[PDB]
């Protein structure tokens, strides 16, 4: 379906995403 | 829907005027404060989320111009030293970069004609800021370099305010909307925009003048489109007709990269019905997996939808009301995690909701 193949682009999107947020080590505000 | 939420605390800002726009700091690393901001009348507040509900006030921004409307706020962080930073910007129409840690201001940006309407940093740099505004025009800025990259109007662009836009995921594309009814396409992963930010962190510079979309349409809605989101490939965006609209630009195959400037179609997939918010500028959100979608209403209720549900009648959640909470919320912001909600309102009061 269009639903479930836009679902699997989201995940992999924003696992790439959270990937990246997981390297970086912002200091605390 | 599965999710539930509790309302575990309020507060009102002395000021009394409206509060346009609420963001949580999605930068900041695991384990580490939630900490939201609010943005109204000449106003920028951080507040920090702890247990049993507590709402932490941290610094409060007060404009030097007390003429100063903030209408949007959005957080990005230093690329070299790894600090936060909060943009802000409205009636005015200019870019104040604060450090959220001393609540200074660190530097503005002229620049746009009228007011701001919207702020949205590139999910991938860091540096690359996109304001919406009053002129018709988008305006992406380099923030590291103080250069204006591209300028999004003209020829083509948009014929009345810019209401709203955004990146997708991977940050290829913008999708911007506004009061002329339409909703425009802008490639920035085309060679021209690419190499016009490489020269942006090469370097009076030389704007780009974007006066061509990659696609436009204005049968989605039949009045001013004030918020817009990508969701995938798709799009979420809404009019004052009490329903969010999903659509795609082209037939139903058609492929969101091989869809033509000329493209004269449009899909629509789905419509996220609610009620009682049929008034101009109102904010949908969503949280950072993009599992929920949260949208406020004129009369102080908060709708949820479960995105991981196909059909949107059946992704209904229960809605968010209080007794207490009967004014219009004009936007809402998920904390990174998704377990808090915070709603802000036409009486400058905060609602926080935590997931059950
Ligand atoms: C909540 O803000 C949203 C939401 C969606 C899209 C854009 C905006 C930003 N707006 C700020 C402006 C505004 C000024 N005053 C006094 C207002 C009172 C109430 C509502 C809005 C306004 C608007 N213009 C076009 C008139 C657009």
């Amino acid at each position: 379906s269009m639903f479930s193949s836009n679902r699997q682009k989201i995940l992999e999107r924003t696992e790439i995403l959270n990937q990246e947020w997981k390297q970086r080590r912002i200091q605390p505000v | 829907c599965k999710y539930s939420f509790k309302c575990v605390n309020s507060l009102k800002e002395d000021h009394n005027q409206p509060l346009f726009g609420v963001q949580f700091n999605w930068h900041s690393k695991e384990g580490d404060p939630l900490v939201f901001a609010t943005v109204g009348s000449n106003r920028v507040t951080l507040y920090e989320c702890h247990s049993q509900g507590e709402i932490r006030l941290l610094q409060s921004y007060v404009d030097a111009d007390a003429d100063e409307n903030f209408y949007t706020c959005a957080w990005t962080y230093d690329s070299n030293t790894s600090h936060p930073l909060l943009a802000v910007a409205g009636s005015r129409g200019i870019i104040r970069i604060i450090n959220p840690i001393t609540m200074q201001c660190i530097k503005h940006y002229v620049g746009h004609g009228n007011a701001i309407n919207e702020l949205k940093f590139h999910p991938r740099d860091p540096n690359l800021l996109l304001s919406v505004s009053k002129d018709h025009a988008l305006r992406l800025w380099n923030i590291q370099t103080d250069t204006l990259v591209a300028i999004f109007g003209g020829v083509e662009g948009h014929r009345d305010e810019v209401l709203s836009a955004d990146y997708d995921l991977l940050g290829e594309k913008i999708m911007s909307c506004g009061m002329d009814h339409s909703l425009k396409l802008w490639r920035i992963n085309s060679k021209r925009m690419m190499n016009a930010i490489k020269e942006s962190y090469d370097y009076p510079f030389i704007s780009q003048k974007i006066h061509f979309p990659d696609f436009s349409t204005r049968d989605i809605h039949r009045n001013y489109v004030d918020c817009v989101r990508w969701l995938g490939d798709l799009i979420l965006s809404k009019s004052c007709e009490n329903a969010i609209v999903c659509w795609k630009p082209g037939k139903m195959e058609d492929d969101i990269d091989k869809i033509k400037p000329s493209e004269s179609n449009v899909t629509i997939l789905g419509r996220f019905d609610y009620s009682q918010c049929d008034i101009w500028y109102m904010r949908f959100s969503m949280d950072f997996w993009q599992k929920m979608l949260a949208l406020g209403n004129q009369v102080g209720k908060l709708y949820v939808w479960d995105l991981e549900v196909e059909d949107p009648h059946k992704a209904k959640c229960t809605t968010l009301t209080h007794h207490k909470c009967g004014a219009a919320i004009r936007q809402t912001s998920f904390s990174r995690d998704s377990s808090i909600l915070i709603a802000v309102c036409d009486d400058a009061s905060i609602w926080r909701w935590d997931r059950l």
